[PDB]
RNA sequence: ACGAGAACUAGUAAUAAUUGUCAUUUGCAU
């Protein structure tokens, strides 16, 4: 896939990076992300505890709360499709797409951290 | 010939940070991605701790030749001498109780601390970010005693819970300096696993 | 080989800020949900003034050498010469107490500042945040220090009351310099835990 | 004349360290690139801590002359009273279980803890790193016994379960007192392979 | 928490002009409540009629949440997780007005 | 593409070698590497697994990372055409050049390895 | 009716032993 890739090329404009985004602006989201991980990884079964869904519906609530606070958040989040995608690992209740959603999230913020300032 | 078992609990009083891995990530298995405590740092610790306790010289202090009766401990078998080590520490592991408790209340089980220096004349800081493990959590342990002779044994474990006195008001870990690495030990249970050796009237605190 | 056990209590007076977290939080434990005062920021304070109250060189400074008194006491090891802490300084937590009256009379542990901001020549009111530990809490350390040679233990404990002397007087954490971080230390207690020293 | 089976498998408590290739990696088979246990290993163990058992004296230090029985189960065959060995003790291999298990969980096989060592009068660290196999790895095992002698054979599987058991509380490999390399051994099995000999009396805990 | 917040954005006016310094003094009362009784829940309510009571759009904001009812329910049930579960929603809630702002 | 292996020579300078690169910033690298080696070395067929397709995309994550991370792996990974042959070893799927880009890579790890301060 | 025919390069023993991923450095100037 690695949409990540084409996209962390296309957001690279005149320079300013998802207008001016910072590796130190996505510290909490990558804490949250990784605790989520080390948690399903835990897990035994596919299925997704009522617990898990709950953790990921936090995890929605403060992706909205971290773009609601900064713009340039906002845009990554916005243009990245983060919200269609946890909506969608929502539905599916499936830790293989959930890890997979982290691969592709590591993957954005790798590029991220390698194109700055 | 016997051995006889030690098992216990190390409960977290502030953070540990063994880091041995490594933002800076600390020492972790890979079965549960859940932290431990390697037996290396624990004997390590132990052993230069009851060194001190007992005479150390310069000329001692030179190549890691160190007082008998803790050689014997722990065994050197280097000067010509037959001293395979008599007391056996294994590695600690996030107990299951941790894991219950931090899921029922919600808690991590990594800090992740953020450190300045300011420099001199200077007034600038340079950010760093060190992470521990968080407090209160517990590990267990378990050790193992050989008797080689019959007539060291009481000896030993007093030597043994001297120690273990002094881990309980030291730091294991790193930067225990400034603020993270106190222990504290529990639930010490003593059995005769193999032979005849009775377990009764010995005690560690 | 012996160690001294230094326990007590310290009260903030004034507002705190330690924000080691950071709109702008400060440092908690994760087990309790509640402020800490970190061992690294006491260490800190300490190292900083107490080299202040000694000679201090600019040369010094530049090349980051600390006076014998302070290093000998806090530990470098960065010279080349081998220099292992002989005090060390661990978190601090709330006290039982400090938690039951607080839970009881209806008072938070934390206060909210708005610190207006006026411009000059423009005067543009830009309201801004900060958070601050509740006044009137106290909080529990222990120092453990460490025995190494059987004479120079009296200086050292000498050269810690003024420590606690000028880090009475001074400002810990952030916002030192606008009035934040005054804090006392109360109920200091000695006592030898293992060795035969006479204490 | 009868050979009597003894299968099961051994499960890595804390992480084991054989590596007889010397950096410090472990025994591999250059077929599968996977970590082994060599039989040598197995049997130099048991030997010793069951030596170690009975009566070694001096004398019996000096000559790698052991106790009677002992000597029957493994052999010596090297001056006068000959006795051909008698257990067979087999290589162990990484199981396919625990290669599904791992690969589908995506964990490696092999972890590099780094270790340091603080010298005295210098307090200046030194490190190293070493690879040790990863907890939770499953090692197929196979045991063949001889029955020279009928009327022995209770007294050696007696025998062979001491040597389970003080294994059990022991270590294989390196950096056993530092916590490496604890097994157990689960899921046994005892069974006639060839001959006219019933193998129900039998267990191995 | 999501829905309610959403699709209250009339026509662009959140809860018409909802802003969350107006909301600061209930924010202050839910986090002391979490860092923690009957009592206190009781002055909570009657904290939600103060700041409703200051402005008409904080009134129409607890009124579309039901936030009344979801109260007293909380203080019938005296269960200390069911009150956590209130914070989640409650912090769900004005996270969701900071979003959908001028 | 040999010239790639040993332009390491070539880039012994006055002495720091790769501006200051040394092995033991390639560790996470090095590891990665061999876990896949002996993942594809059991593989029997030549066909890669998508899943393992996957995992070479993981592969050019991680490199990327490190190159971010540090500037000598930067210059190391850049001008030794690391990044093209990645891509290409992954268009192929053949489990031959994987094992072929993987004896190219310790060659280089190795003769790195020969000289280091 | 072949300078043939009989004949296990076999038996004993492991990578061991001592090493702490540490030593300093204010989430800081409004």
């Amino acid at each position: 896939m690695t949409f990540a890739h084409e996209v962390v090329k296309s957001n690279v404009k005149n320079q300013v990076l998802f207008n001016g985004l910072t590796t130190s602006k996505l510290r909490n989201l990558m804490e949250q992300v990784n605790r989520l991980y080390t948690i399903a990884f835990n897990s035994n079964e596919d299925q997704l505890n009522e617990e898990f869904i709950d953790e990921l519906e936090y995890l929605k609530i403060k992706f909205y709360y971290e773009a609601g606070r900064e713009k340039s958040v906002d845009e990554f989040l916005k243009k990245t499709l983060m919200f269609p995608i946890i909506d969608r690992v929502i539905k599916k209740e499936s830790k293989k797409f959930f890890l997979d959603y982290c691969k592709y999230f590591e993957a954005l913020v790798a590029y991220a951290k390698y194109y700055q300032k | 010939y016997s051995k006889i078992k030690i098992s216990g609990t190390i409960e977290v009083v502030t953070g540990l940070h063994i880091g041995g891995g490594g933002d800076s990530p600390v020492v972790r298995d890979l079965q549960t991605k859940l932290p431990i405590i390697p037996g290396s740092s624990i004997k390590g610790k132990m052993r230069n701790l009851l060194a001190k306790h007992f005479g150390l010289k310069m000329k001692q202090e030179s190549h890691n030749q160190d007082d008998e009766r803790v050689l014997r401990l722990f065994g050197s078998s280097e000067k010509g001498n037959i001293q395979r080590a008599r007391l056996q520490i294994s590695d600690a592991f996030f107990s299951e109780k941790t894991k219950e408790h931090f899921a029922q209340n919600d808690i991590a089980y990594t800090e992740t601390k953020f450190e300045n220096t300011i420099n001199r004349l200077t007034a600038v800081a340079n950010p760093r970010q060190i992470e521990r493990v968080t407090r209160g959590s517990e590990f267990d342990f378990v050790f193992i005693y050989n008797v080689d002779e019959e007539s060291q044994v009481e000896d030993d474990f007093e030597n043994i819970e001297k120690a273990i006195h002094l881990l309980e008001n030291d730091y294991l870990g790193g930067g225990g300096t400034r603020g993270n690495g106190r222990i504290q030990f529990k639930d010490t249970n003593i059995e005769t696993v193999v032979g005849e050796y009775d377990s009764t009237n010995l005690k560690i605190k």
